[PDB]
């Protein structure tokens, strides 16, 4: 999932450092100027069938951006489905954020 | 060098003025009468700025290697409230050392006894300071006075010159924690002989003389602060509820 | 002489009157360092490379300190140890916590130093805060994040020294001292993008390349810069099938360390206006088109017409490369054409300069020869404009040296002072007989640079033979044994290689017959009178232009950076591109598609794999097959047949020499593509210093945005 | 709230003209030819003095000026103006108070804190401002050289020295009233019966004849 | 927006020339 | 040859023709009573002359210690087999062979190990590119697996180029006992 | 290349990584910090208990009891939650590092590991009430599959292979590595080389394994349970987002990692299926030059031909199960 | 083709660690290196040498190897620097005449 911050702007600022930590390749991330002339991404993908859940892409973030929801029950029909875009990815973090930043509040100390 | 390469590429001496200024009477009376008064390394007259908490602060010369204690009654009128009543003397100006009431009773005012005290005669700007007076307060508005003459150009004084600033106000108000103190020391040495020029020692001096002479000090009013706020702060100065109160708190702070 | 001294045991051999710091590289010694720069003049501002000597009671800085003849030097003692650290403590208390938003970040010295001589924590916590600086507009290529200054200095002092631009500088005082324009000016400099190179940290960085990659994700590939005849060395990082910037390498033969802003920003221009697919002009209009069918049309308008001998005429652009010159030279000479042009004007007549003695064109005294030029007079070049890098060179040598100057032309800004002694060919002649003449015969290394802007002045005969009949009476001084005082400058990349293999107009004979037929091979800066207007016209290229507007067949070929071309730069040296990506679309290589027609034309030039052609190359020219060498000239004194038998007279008509570089970011077709360009250009124009001129970012006039860059 | 960067203004914009007025360039001329012919560049402190005495503040046409009189670039102008403190690149009062808060002012005498409690108070400003009819502008500094005369404060050019809470107010007030009748101005130096730097209860040292020539070596 | 002593008239003079600048004038490096 | 030691571990470095007399004195030696093959494994090294770097880890339950021995191999110059001394070693140099391309002379059934029935190549070479040269699908139309020339929807993306411009580990230090160091020439 | 070894071993993912992390720790030169020493200890205790009900349960499912394998399944159930609470992940947790382990144990973990602790010798207790004295369970494994002490060592043969003939070798014991030397456990020792032996040399580390469990939760110190130095571990997501020096160091190690020096180094650990070991040539740089792992499985199907001559088919599926062959080990 | 050389220094940070040994690497051919992905637009590849590099320690280990596989290649001579005495004493040279320069430090 792809996190807000409580204004409402992404907190991803197209750093790359989950993509470069990535054991598998997973991620693929074009970022740009954004009008406003702030740092922002252009394109986030996620192959989700080369993903292997390792969670360091979260821990290699200093903005808390990209996270692993607690959901495992999303088997799809085909594996287009798998290929998360960032419209996706955003749309994941709208609806799962109270359980993102409850998940977070819980371990924050210990990371 | 600039004997070499000084004004305008050209060979130069830059030399003080009351240096040059005693040297036509030194060739006109003779260098042995010059080296009649002073100690075997410290000849000489030389002039002394007497201020801060004297009865009357002025300026006089003396012969090199007076007695710190036999030229401020005697040339000044005395230091305010009496003698018992010192507390501690700024001996050659900002520069040099900070110079309790117990080793100011015997020292001799030149070069050699005041480098053999940790300290330096300078310029002999002798400040006095009484037993009533803020003393960390008095050397926390010189680090400030350090860093707005820093010309900038080298890292271990544009930047260490604030660094060591923005500490001297927290141990005045005593937020910090007494490790805090010792890791304002070795910021000084590291800002030592890492220089261009002895600017970097002009603010260093000054802070180390003030933790090895007033230690105690500094940690009572941590420990005045420790108690107010409920805890020892965290080093930076950030109160011990810091990270309850949901603030930045790395480890080790 | 030589000191010799040890640094960790090591005993060292290095010149007497050097500093340490450089004794230590020549030692194979490690010093950290960020003020310090090998081109750049000795600061001792960071205090990172401070050394252990014995017999000084104080740690040294080794970057500004000599070398004498018997110094002990411990670069790993306990005192260098807590001396780095130290100071990068101090480097480290103010910086911003902005790597993941820094574009310095996976390729900066800061990070890499802290990794190695740094401690693993930090100990600044400050409730007051750390310093935090406001931006600064210092014109619309470099973006300022000036709260990750460490004040090394090394951008004024390239913009003062090396660059001539002195409007950079450092106002106030200790911690607030700041890096910038007092008040806000635009950067007004060729080689102003080489400061956003030099900074160790992201506080200069390239708007253009604002936050689009990751130095990691880069493929680097060495290769030349053709968008100017010097070839300067450069390195192209790509991110897939795009190139995302392009950076100087070293060769201090050619460039040093520094390319120009046309160079680095023009690969902007890569992707924007490229041909992709064969196009065929059908009822006005330009159709796609296949190549099995587009070279038919080629075919069979060249059978329609039945061209005579020379009817067939080729133009070379400015970016083509050699392999593309022999290839085309033998699909013209198999089809009785010598008609051999160039893209400039006068370049469909007989050059002044003869071809036949490599020394004729040549930049003789090698780019590396004006490191020890006593006096230079430039004809007919404003060198800031035409060779930017060599402008720099020559500024170099005059600052420390007794370097004399004087030109003959237009009279333009200049980064070092010289003498002006006219404008036209009398006030060369007058020149080389008076006062700087002296000059040129008491200094020991004369350098006369003719710029090829000459050349296609119509005086150019007369020209050509003042100047070397002075040459050839001058010598011993002029032409030693190692040193030639005649130099002539190329501005394109593709002309000292078209000489090379004789791709030139012959004779005044085939220069007045009328083409039916023109391959405009490349070239897009034709003068209108050079292509007949009913004539059949095959573009190929990789730029839609001035060339592909007028053309009846359009072939898109490969850009610079998607090719391992032959390129020879003004000194003669032959360098090799590398490529960097592949051909997009339907394109297709240079020297492939003349060969291809050969074979729709019925005449297959006998080469078909790009080492045969090389072979070909060695046939027409030997120094052709050394790479990165120059091959000197043997017979250098058979010049003057060419530049003064064959110019004896000269029809002088007294028009003043020309400017040739209307506009230095409007030069070729990738250039004018570029949106780079664009804006430099129009905020050159409206003295402009906003960073966010014609790009992305709030204004005062935009608090919503913009999306467009480069408009 | 001193910038290191220009900012743009009404009163000072680069379009404005200045130039040295047909009486400044006789001081200008002797100025230049202290110094050896082509380092001519080691003038630039003393004309950007001269500029702000003749405009009121280094402008950035003062500036300007000042560059081409010696063939500089104009940032090394600006880096020198911005570097040291006694150039004004902001409009300033007609009086400028700089009341010294080191240490030895902090202690000398009666300490500097009631001076400037007293300046604040019947100024009616903080630090760093001036007054709403623009003629006192008030801001602290570091040791001044009067250090023995503690607390100090100058105002243009002159040192009202050993001052006290009472003694600031009148030296500031008279000042005030010298902006129309010249024979109102305080008089410079300390008050309080000191002439510049003795001793305040009699002088300890310097009471017999002064000793002339005679007593020299008689070799010389 | 308080008035300033800034220099209204092109040749009017804010602060006086001063003693200092005053006896500049009169130094003559040849002897009298 | 030689012999190095870093901490705990003694490398031997041996001629290949040695191979049989050096195993068989660490196999049945009373002080060097090295009964099991742990790991026999390659390294590739294709700036050497001999590429492949034969390593060999040995294991003494007797004396509760360690050996390494390694020696040298080629493209085409093979190595003997030492499954006469460990039967253990057998299925090791079919690894090492079947990655490799090593050869191991007198080895019964040396066949490919791991990899594919007619794969072409040796992974572990550094030559080998990481996807290799061909992939497999079903074919509709054959109604069986076929093998194809690789295409990757994704090219895999190699970010080697950022390792640090500095160094970050050093020298280290000589730790050497005075035992095996040359006797230092006292003055006078 | 961390996670590359949960996925060797499928079975015992915490003894994997920790091969990986004690090879490139000592190549580092580097001490990890007490904590994490108990930490990995006591993990790789739970994870051998993790892999013999699998291998023990697998086993007797192959031979034809079907019920042990569901009872310690539960127990199997029950100690991956710790797994996916030190961790997210009930499988493959990439939890063990180079330099200790990657984050702290939750506040309430060590009384709930005690708690299971004190049941789960019941659990053994029934599972041997099924196998061990069945006449049926031991007229299949005894006289099957027997190797000699000799043939053992001259085949590669590690842990319960090597020690169910009679040979007294443990890595802990012999080799010792992180807190092992600071436990009090033994080591059992088979008699005729045959499953049946092999068995119950399986069933005798169960009850070793929950006796250094208990150990641990009693000598667990307090401190850092990752190597303090952010050179080489990760800094706090706290230091990162304060701290200069911090966030410098956060940023190279996910991205470029941190470099080892050059040099190899062969390391071994008792894992649960023999003795894992693995070959690390350093180039001095941030990736390894060459990886090699060292699996008990592989030279353990290596010698079936040989245990398994003249047996019948029936009598191999007994061998296959007695070896303990997971083969995404073997293969590698 | 391959193509044998020397890594030059960054122009963006001074560590040379990396020029310090050989690379070989294979050329880019002009169509099959890159090309865009329909689906997700990623980028595609046939080139099954675009990631493969190697290391040599010298020149002619480097072309050893590629003689012993029948590589194609061209060797690129590392670019080195020209040695200068540089002084800190420079800066503060005297010049008798015009100035042509103000060092601004
Ligand atoms: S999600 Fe985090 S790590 Fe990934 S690009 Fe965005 S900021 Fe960087
Ligand atoms: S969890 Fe998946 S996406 Fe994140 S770093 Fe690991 S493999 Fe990549
Ligand atoms: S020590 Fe001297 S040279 Fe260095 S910054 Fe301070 S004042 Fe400047
Ligand atoms: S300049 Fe370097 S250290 Fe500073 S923020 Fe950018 S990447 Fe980090
Ligand atoms: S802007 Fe960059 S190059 Fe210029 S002084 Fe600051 S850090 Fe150095
Ligand atoms: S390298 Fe000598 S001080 Fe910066
Ligand atoms: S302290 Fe105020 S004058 Fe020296």
């Amino acid at each position: 999932a792809l996190r807000r911050y409580p204004s409402g702007e992404e907190r991803c600022i197209a750093c790359k450092l989950c993509e470069a930590v990535c054991p598998a390749q997973a991620i693929t991330i074009e970022a740009e100027e954004r009008a406003d002339g702030s740092r922002r991404t252009t394109r986030y993908d996620i192959d989700m069938t080369k993903c292997i859940y390792c969670g360091f892409c979260q821990e290699s973030c200093p903005v808390d951006a990209i996270v692993e929801s607690p959901n495992a029950e999303y088997a799809t029909e085909t594996r287009e489905e798998l290929l998360y875009n960032k419209e996706k990815l955003l749309a994941n973090g709208d609806k799962w954020e109270p359980e993102l930043a409850a998940a977070i509040r819980a371990d924050a100390p210990y990371r | 060098f600039p004997a070499a390469v000084g004004l305008f590429g050209c060979p130069s001496t830059v030399a003080n003025v009351e240096t040059v200024s005693v040297a036509p009477t030194i060739c006109r009376r003779g260098g042995a009468w010059f080296a009649s008064f002073g100690r075997e390394r410290n000849h000489g007259t030389k002039l002394f700025c007497i201020s801060g908490h004297v009865n009357n602060p002025c300026t006089v010369e003396e012969e090199m290697s007076i007695p710190m204690r036999e030229l401020i009654e005697k040339h000044c009128g005395g230091v305010r409230g009496g003698w018992d009543n010192l507390l501690a003397v700024i001996p050659g100006g900002s520069s040099t050392p900070i110079l309790p009431k117990h080793i100011c009773d015997d020292q001799l005012m030149d070069f050699d006894a005041l480098k053999d005290s940790q300290s330096g005669l300078g310029t002999a700007a002798v400040i006095v300071m009484d037993k009533s007076t803020d003393v960390v307060r008095a050397i926390s508005r010189l680090s400030h006075f350090y860093r707005h003459e820093s010309c900038g150009q080298c890292t271990p004084c544009r930047e260490g010159s604030k660094w060591t600033d923005q500490i001297m106000k927290r141990f005045e108000k005593g937020m910090g924690r007494p490790r805090e103190i010792d890791m304002l020391q070795e910021l000084t040495k590291q800002v030592e002989g890492h220089t261009i020029c002895a600017l970097g020692e002009a603010f260093a001096w000054p802070i180390q003389g003030l933790i090895r002479h007033f230690r105690p000090e500094l940690e009572a009013r941590m420990k005045k602060f420790a108690e107010e706020t409920g805890g020892q702060a965290l080093a930076g100065g950030w109160t011990h509820d810091s990270r309850q109160k949901g603030r930045l708190v790395s480890p080790g702070m | 002489a030589e000191v010799e001294l040890t640094i960790d045991g090591k005993k060292v051999s290095i010149e007497a009157g050097s500093a340490l710091i450089q004794a230590c590289e020549k030692a194979g010694v490690v010093v950290p360092r960020y003020c310090y720069h090998e081109k750049l003049a000795i600061a001792g501002n960071c205090r990172m490379c401070l050394v252990e000597v014995e017999r000084s009671p104080k740690p040294v800085a080794s970057c500004a300190w000599p070398v004498q003849a018997g110094m002990v030097v411990k670069t790993n003692s306990p005192l260098t140890h807590k001396a780095r650290e130290g100071v990068m403590e101090f480097l480290l208390a103010n910086h911003p916590l902005d790597c993941p938003i820094c574009d310095q970040g996976g390729e900066c010295d800061l990070q890499d130093q802290s990794m190695r001589y740094g401690a693993d924590r930090g100990r600044f916590h400050e409730i007051g805060g750390k310093r935090a600086v406001e931006d600064k507009n210092i014109g619309p290529l470099i973006k300022t994040s000036m709260n990750r200054c460490i004040h090394c200095t090394r951008c004024v002092r390239f913009m003062n020294d090396i660059a001539g631009a002195p409007e950079l500088g450092s106002t106030g005082r200790g911690n607030d001292l700041q890096i910038g324009t007092y008040l806000e000016k635009n950067l007004d400099s060729e080689l102003s993008g080489n400061v956003i190179d030099l900074c160790p940290v992201g506080a200069l960085t390239s708007k253009p390349y604002a936050f689009r990659a990751r130095p990691w994700e880069l493929k680097r590939t060495e290769s030349i810069d053709v968008l100017d005849g010097l070839g300067s060395n450069i390195r192209v990082d790509s991110r897939g099938l795009e190139v995302m910037r392009i950076l100087p390498r070293l060769n201090d033969d050619v460039n040093e360390e520094w390319i120009n802003d046309k160079t680095r920003f023009a690969c902007d221009g890569l992707k924007t206006q490229r041909l992709t697919m064969p196009l065929v002009r059908r009822d006005g209009k330009f159709e796609p088109a296949t190549w099995e069918q587009a070279l038919t049309e080629i075919a069979h308008a060249y059978q329609t017409l039945a061209p005579k001998e020379n009817e067939f005429k080729v133009i070379a652009g400015q970016l083509v490369e050699v392999e593309s010159l022999v290839a085309m030279k033998d699909l013209a000479n198999r089809l009785g054409s010598e008609n051999l042009a160039l893209d400039f004007p006068g370049g469909s007549q007989p050059l002044a300069h003869g071809v036949d003695i490599r020394s004729n064109y040549l930049f003789n005294s090698k780019i590396w020869g004006i490191e020890e030029a006593d006096a230079i007079l430039l004809v007919g070049t404003n060198p800031r404009h035409e060779a930017a890098v060599l402008n720099a060179r020559i500024r170099k040598q005059w600052l420390r040296s007794d370097l004399e100057i004087a030109a003959v032309g237009q009279p333009w800004e200049s980064t070092f002072d010289y003498e002006h002694l006219g404008t036209d060919l009398a006030a060369l002649k007058n020149a080389l007989s008076g006062p700087f003449g002296e000059k040129l015969k008491k200094a020991k290394r004369p350098m006369i640079i003719v710029g090829s802007g000459v050349t296609e002045h119509p005086d150019a005969k007369a020209f050509y033979e003042t100047v070397w009949s002075f040459v050839e009476k001058n010598a011993s001084n002029f032409l030693t044994e190692e040193w030639c005082g005649y130099n002539v400058l190329q501005r394109a990349a593709s002309r000292a290689g078209a000489f090379e293999v004789g791709f030139v107009v012959p004779s005044p004979e085939v220069a007045a017959t009328k083409p039916k037929f023109v391959w405009l091979l490349g070239a897009d800066e034709f003068d209108p009178a050079d292509v007949p207007k009913d004539a059949f016209i095959v573009y190929q290229g990789h730029h839609g232009d001035r060339g592909a507007e007028i053309a009846d067949i359009v072939l898109p070929g490969a850009a610079y950076t998607e090719k391992a071309g032959t390129y020879v730069n003004t000194e003669g040296r032959v360098q090799m591109t590398r490529a960097a990506t592949g051909l997009p679309g339907a394109a297709r290589t240079d020297w492939k598609i003349i060969r291809a027609v050969s074979e729709f034309l019925g005449v297959p030039l006998p080469y078909d794999d790009v080492a045969q052609l090389r072979d070909r190359m060695a046939e027409i020219s030997p120094a052709l097959a050394a790479y990165d060498v120059v091959e000197p000239v043997a017979l250098r004194h058979l010049s003057k047949v060419q530049l003064v038998d064959q110019n004896k007279g000269a029809k002088v008509t007294g028009e003043p020499l020309k400017k040739v570089v209307e506009n230095f970011y409007f030069t070729d077709v990738i250039s004018r593509s570029s949106p780079t360009m664009a804006r430099c250009s129009a905020a050159k124009e409206t003295g402009d210093p906003r960073t966010n001129f014609m790009a992305p970012g709030m204004e005062e006039d935009r608090p919503m945005g913009q999306i467009a860059y480069g408009a | 709230d001193t910038l290191m960067v220009h900012r743009n203004t009404p009163e000072n914009n680069p379009d404005i003209p200045f130039k040295f007025t047909p009486e400044n360039e006789k001081i200008i001329e002797q100025i230049l030819k202290r110094y050896p012919p082509q380092y001519k560049k080691a003038a630039v402190m003393p004309l950007l003095d001269l500029g702000q005495r003749q405009h009121g503040f280094c402008s950035i046409s003062v500036m300007n000026e000042v560059a081409r009189i010696l063939e500089m670039p104009p940032m090394r102008v600006y880096e020198v103006a911005s570097f040291y403190t006694m150039y004004n690149r902001t409009p300033v009062g007609k009086f400028h108070v700089q009341a010294c808060t080191t240490t030895p002012c902090q202690l000398g005498g009666c300490g500097s804190d009631a001076i400037v409690k007293a300046i604040k108070e019947h100024l009616g400003i903080n630090q760093g401002e001036t007054t709403p009819d623009g003629l006192f502008t008030f801001i602290e500094v570091e040791c001044l050289g009067a250090c023995v005369n503690a607390p100090m404060v100058q105002i243009n050019d002159d040192y009202y020295e050993d001052l006290t809470p009472e003694t600031i107010k009148q030296v500031l007030t008279a000042l005030k009233e010298s902006v129309n009748d010249v024979s109102k101005a305080p008089k410079p130096g300390p008050q309080s019966g000191r002439q510049s730097c003795e001793n305040s209860a009699g002088l300890t040292s310097l009471t017999s004849e002064p000793w002339g020539p005679e007593k020299t070596r008689p070799d010389l | 927006r308080p008035s300033f002593a800034i220099a209204r008239s092109p040749n009017e003079q804010v602060f006086p020339a001063g003693a200092f600048y005053e006896s500049i004038l009169r130094w003559n490096p040849n002897p009298v | 040859q030689q012999f190095s030691v870093w901490k705990d571990e003694l490398t031997i470095y041996i001629c290949p023709t040695g191979v049989i007399p050096v195993f068989s004195f660490l196999k049945y030696n009373t002080n060097a009573e090295f009964t099991q093959v742990s790991d026999i494994t390659a390294v590739d090294f294709p700036t050497r002359e001999m590429r492949f770097e034969i390593v060999y880890n040995l294991l003494s339950v007797r004396h509760n210690a360690r050996i390494r021995v390694k020696t040298y191999a080629d493209e085409v110059t093979p190595v003997p087999s030492i499954t006469s001394l460990y039967m253990g070693a057998n299925w090791y140099e079919r690894e090492v062979y079947d990655m490799f391309g090593v050869l191991f002379v007198g080895h019964p059934d040396l066949r490919r190990i791991m990899t594919d029935y007619g794969f072409e190549g040796h992974p572990l070479r550094k030559d080998f590119p990481l996807t290799g040269y061909t992939e497999i699908r079903y074919d509709e139309e054959k109604k069986r697996i076929v093998v194809e020339p690789l295409e990757l929807t994704q090219a895999f993306r190699n970010f080697e180029g950022g390792s640090s411009a500095w160094d970050q580990v050093g020298p280290g230090i000589d730790r050497t006992p005075d035992t095996f160091k040359l006797p230092t020439p006292k003055p006078e | 290349a961390l996670p590359y070894f949960d996925r060797l071993d499928y079975v015992s993912m915490m003894t994997n990584e920790q091969v990986f992390s004690l090879a490139v720790e000592k190549l580092l030169n580097i001490e990890i910090p007490p904590r994490a020493k108990f930490i990995r200890t006591m993990f790789g205790e739970i994870t051998r208990i993790l892999n013999h009900l699998m291998s023990v349960l697998s086993h007797a499912m192959d031979v034809g009891a079907l019920t042990p394998f569901l009872w310690g399944f539960e127990e199997r159930e029950k100690l991956m939650e710790f797994y996916e609470r030190v961790s997210g992940a009930r499988l493959h947790a990439a939890y063990v590092r180079p330099g200790g382990v990657h984050q702290d144990i939750p506040v309430g973990l060590l009384d709930d590991i005690y708690q299971w602790a004190t049941q789960f010798g019941d659990r053994i207790d029934e599972t041997e009430e099924m196998l061990t004295d069945n006449r049926i369970w031991i007229n299949r494994l005894k006289g099957v599959g027997v190797v000699s002490a000799a043939d053992a060592l001259n085949l590669s043969f590690t842990g319960v292979m090597l020690r169910g003939s009679g040979v007294p070798w443990d890595v802990r014991k012999s080799s010792p590595y992180d807190a092992y030397d600071q436990v009090e456990f033994d080591v059992p020792v088979g008699i005729n080389g045959d499953c049946y032996d092999r068995y119950l040399c399986r069933m005798e580390e169960f009850r070793q394994s929950l006796r250094i469990i208990h150990q641990c939760l009693n000598k667990m110190p307090a401190g850092p349970v990752r190597y303090e130095d952010y050179k080489i571990t990760p800094p706090p997501r706290a230091a990162m987002k304060e701290n200069m020096e911090a966030l410098i160091h956060h940023f190279l190690l996910f991205t470029k990692g941190y470099a080892v020096p050059p040099g190899d180094t062969y390391t071994a650990i008792e894992a649960p299926k023999g003795e894992m070991g693995v070959y690390v040539v350093s180039d001095g740089s941030e990736r390894p030059y060459r990886v090699h792992i060292r699996a008990p499985g592989f030279a353990h199907l290596s010698g079936f031909d040989h245990i398994t001559r003249g047996h019948l088919l029936a009598d191999a599926v007994a061998v296959i199960g007695t070896m303990d062959l997971v083969f995404g080990e073997v293969d590698r | 083709t391959v193509r044998i050389y020397k890594p030059a220094k960054p122009a963006t940070q001074s560590g040379e660690k990396n020029t310090q040994l050989w690379r070989m690497d294979w050329d880019v051919l002009g169509k099959g290196h890159r090309w865009e992905n329909p689906l997700m637009g990623w980028q595609s590849s046939a080139d099954f040498m675009q990631g493969t590099h190697l290391t040599f320690k010298t020149k002619e280990d480097a072309i050893a190897f590629a003689e012993k596989q029948g590589y194609e290649y061209f060797v690129q001579e590392p670019n080195e620097r020209h040695f200068r005495p540089k002084a800190y004493a420079n800066n503060f040279l005297y010049s008798p005449g015009k100035l042509k320069h103000i060092r601004t430090k």
